[PDB]
């Protein structure tokens, strides 16, 4: 197989629309964002303009093909296959994805999609100018699937983002953390999941 | 409660909108 | 059926421009807003610039499937399905859908829509620096169906939905229907008339 | 006929690049600004911002339908249909459009749209803040059409809109004037058409 | 009236425009 | 022929990617730009934000019909078309059009589109507030094309056109057609230079 | 074989959606920045606003055709082409494509796109107001594949630009730079590779 | 005249641009 | 290190996220 | 030169980039 058997198969057996939950277990979907940049920051009416890359992991095991005498990773329009139905709940502007829209397809049905994404957040923005700093929270989740559909699970749940943040920004990061939140309410008897990313940043000196 | 979970509201017509 | 099946069923045999009355009954659709932020409020031209999530209703009941060895619900893009024609009358944007444009499709035939919506609208926004507030009013209502093909109800009277870190704050949103019958014209023309009440923070 | 037979009849049959004539005869289009409000003025770079009800309505008897035990009536998305290509020669903005794209077509082949729609003018700003107000003189006609293809006419001449314009704008309509005018030009035997829209409006004191 | 209704508007082309 | 067999043959027989030359002869393109608009003027940041007709002509001698006892013009919908792929070398936004993109065919296969479009240049905008006034210029051209494949010409001819409720006013309107052979290079290449004097008028 | 053929064949034979390696070695695409216009600058944030020609050349021999009494050259839509996944990795708006998206395919196989484009960046602007001026650095690649699957290199390396930058703005170009990175990191056998374009510019007195 | 409204302008190849 | 670069990212799941 | 004008900078890969 080369890649364009691949890209033929892929084209043949993937649904965009469609979940691919494998015998009712949820489709696990791995999502961290990496902080590039803080560019507009409004302490008055408690807005934050962000960029980001969306580190988004799941699996689709309709697409694995074998990879012995074949390449095992393809690049794919995101178009061409399902991705995660994923928004921050408290976003007031569209994401803007500023990057190619290619995910990468492993031979074990692995995509990986990492778009770099610009957006605005309604935060707590106050004592951007202080040493402690702000802590901006952002609530992302699957806007339709609960947990036994989808299971969204923070990676690198604790770090300072040094390798990715602009050191050209006026801010500086002091601590990402994104964390698994998980409720269930009297009503109904499935789970509700998100992931909470405390961004805690200020203006550099 | 559900209705405030978007993914729970549309998940759940009886109980929510 | 699975997944795959029943998406593929519905995409073949719903008809995005065809309203599904049955039976020469209205589509049935209930709306309500929850409003999210207010992101800025101008008192000199009264305009209010908002977020919220329009919840929206109805049955479509030939989407409708066997569910007893089947999933009960599926996501589904709304450009496979008929979505009311729904507009708010004193809107000065177009709507900015933020979020990803899926609907809920139950196995009887129910669609949950719940976009989350950036508009701006032209209303009243005197005393929004008093204790009392400003009361804004969105109309919302079908731009070309009178109440025999569609009927809008709302679902009457914050704190659940509202961001904590807006300027403002939410002091009551009443939801309504309108229902008028015109000398002229038998039919009667509904709406929702959403009134939100609020005011800057000390 | 059912409902669906005649959007489908309708889609089928409107075309979107052909202009409905019937013997050579003119389609007959009415076209009537109902304005909404007037969002922002500028009596220094002579500009307006506005906000109106743009009513469209024309004839296509190859989409009428007997009506006996079928619908009289349905909405049909625009983008199935042919539409008058008017536009407003004095226009600055893309004419924003706020609401569903839909149209109504009765029976008898007649299609009324009327799009809410925001849009930017150069016009006449003096006089907004006296009493007898500025005059904001918006042209209307067929882009490529001339008047044996397409007939524009105003419907009503005279209103003060008091049942559409928002109670809520700065502003106040005085009147609101919607002729024809047509002129033929010596080069060239047809005329030329358009609906010079005058919205008579002041600053509310 | 009718005619300030969007959807009464269009319905009614005798009454409206 | 009516006007349905003129549009449908049309559509059999046009490339819209494929640009109509006729035995190895380029395509003679006329362009011409009717000034309607100066919006906005920055004398910092040299930028001017202009609304023009841009007149474009040329001939696709495939859609040609014999129009004895047929129309012998119909309006055509661009996307149909080939068009030139004419840019402005020193805009500094995408050209916003602002009218319905339909061009005039003629049955000899003239094509004539004239859309409204408004875009922002970067351009010498000294003088502005003076009598003598800026003279901003703008240089049109085939993004792809050299002169063996598409020729770019003015038009064989301001304020018949011009706003009276625009701040400023038009003093002068000059086209200029450049078309260059390099030693490097076997074919020439071409472009309209319309230098615009304008100022703000008292 | 005339301009219809070779795009007909040309159609036939590109798939967009699958990079033209031949026989498992990279594709090799040049990329060089022509600076047009610096349009904003913010010394304050950090940020850029800048225009430039994004000449983007490589190769895709299964388009190439026998040019004897043919055309050799051909303007064909890029939607017909695959066109490689480029990224500036610090840019902080979506790419706005201010020209019509026509790439030039040479009967060999060579295509040529260099569409004009409008961007922000993050970067280095301390000293714009100096002698010795400021210099922005922007990073391109590949957002999704590595060097043995897509090579990546400039073509000029030193310029200062002179044939292609507005004489009208605010800002002088003192030189441009534009060098190839590559990196191996220990985790992984494959090169990471980039075109760093170093704009080395100031406010003009 | 004719050139300058946009109708008649495109219609009259022979008169406008 | 890989995980910054967004192509050495997504080519290598085992080392990234 | 050629290099500065779009078209022929695209028409002559050897001379330009």
């Amino acid at each position: 197989l080369d890649r364009a058997d691949i890209l033929y198969n892929i084209r043949q057996t993937s649904r965009p629309d469609v979940i691919p939950t494998q015998r009712d277990r949820p489709v696990a979907v791995s999502v961290s964002l990496k902080f590039i940049n803080i560019l507009e920051v409004n302490e008055i009416t408690n807005e934050v303009d962000v960029v980001f890359w969306q580190q988004t992991t799941w699996s689709d095991r309709t697409l694995a093909w074998n990879s012995s005498h074949s390449p095992d990773q393809v690049s794919v329009p995101i178009s061409s296959l399902w991705v995660p139905d994923l928004a921050a709940y408290n976003a007031i502007s569209k994401p803007e994805v500023l990057t190619p829209q290619l995910a990468r397809v492993v031979s074990d049905g692995e995509v990986l999609y990492m778009p770099s994404i610009r957006q605005r957040f309604s935060c707590d923005v106050s004592g951007v100018d202080t040493e402690s700093g702000a802590t901006c929270r952002i609530k992302i989740g699957s806007w339709t699937h609960h947990s036994r559909e989808i299971s969204v699970d923070p990676t690198t749940e604790n770090s300072d983002d040094s390798e990715y943040f602009s050191q050209y920004s006026r801010f500086e990061i002091l601590d990402v953390t994104q964390k698994k939140n998980s409720v269930t309410y009297s009503c109904c008897p499935e789970a509700y999941e998100d992931v909470e990313v405390s961004l805690n940043f200020r203006k550099k000196g | 409660g559900c209705c405030s979970h978007p993914a729970c509201n549309v998940n759940n017509p009886h109980i929510c909108g």
